[PDB]
């Protein structure tokens, strides 16, 4: 499923991400934009045998099990398939763990590269929230 | 790169030792770390972790981690290496490669009791 920006903002707010670990809602929308272009089915294979899954491109070396990733942990205790859903609950619950893991939203390369130091509030401009 | 010190340690039976590892990377974080020991005379290193005589300390803010071994005996002799774990949400190839790096090692000699 490909989300609308405001649709996704609404969903993330309902899931408790506004100001979660200090990150106002626009951070999360912006992260999703630049990780997955709001596509819940986004997957990207990486040179280390890992894969990034879902709207927040969560990595299979650390967070979920895809049964094929060398040297992997499954810290969110989920199958990676759960992160490819049209409902975002799994990805959000894992995002909440990742953002609390010691690096904030710097855990997402796309947040670091495209959201950090920008007017992220713009990403919820126009949204009925 | 991971800087492990000291390179070599000689201790008497009964003493303690501490080995330090510092990750020299301004980008990647230190999430946790691991320790391995290669026995004298072999090629194969096996995990050592926190518990009992082994005391691990991780300092994420300094990107360092340490292993203390108390109540040393000759059986503690060998080569020890650290390995960092640097987690990330989405894939980062720099930090991915750091997770495959080891410290340069510490060669530990514990002398027998008399």
């Amino acid at each position: 499923k490909v989300f609308g920006r405001c649709e996704l903002a609404a969903a993330m707010k309902r899931h408790g991400l506004d100001n979660y670990r200090g990150y106002s809602l626009g951070n999360w929308v912006c992260a999703a934009k630049f990780e997955s272009n709001f596509n819940t089915q986004a997957t990207n294979r990486n040179t280390d045998g890992s894969t990034d899954y879902g709207i927040l491109q969560i990595n299979s070396r650390w967070w979920c099990n895809d049964g094929r990733t060398p040297g992997s942990r499954n810290l969110c205790n989920i199958p990676c398939s759960a992160l490819l859903s049209s409902d975002i609950t799994a990805s959000v619950n894992c995002a909440k763990k990742i953002v609390s893991d010691g690096n904030g939203m710097n855990a997402w390369v796309a947040w670091r590269n495209r959201c950090k130091g920008t007017d992220v509030q713009a990403w919820i401009r126009g949204c009925r929230l | 790169r991971v800087d492990q010190t000291p390179q070599r340690i000689t201790k008497e039976t009964g003493e303690s030792l501490t080995i330090n590892c510092v990750v020299r990377d301004s980008r990647c974080v230190l999430s946790t770390g691991y320790w391995y020991r290669k026995p004298p005379g072999s090629r194969n290193e096996e995990s050592i972790s926190d518990g009992g005589r082994y005391v691990e300390t991780v300092n994420r803010g300094s990107k360092s981690f340490s292993l203390r071994i108390n109540d040393l005996t000759v059986k503690d002799s060998g080569t020890y290496r650290c390995k960092p774990e640097s987690r990330y949400g989405s894939y980062d190839a720099v930090c991915a490669a750091l997770n495959d790096q080891y410290g340069g090692g510490t060669v530990v000699t514990v002398n027998a009791a008399a």
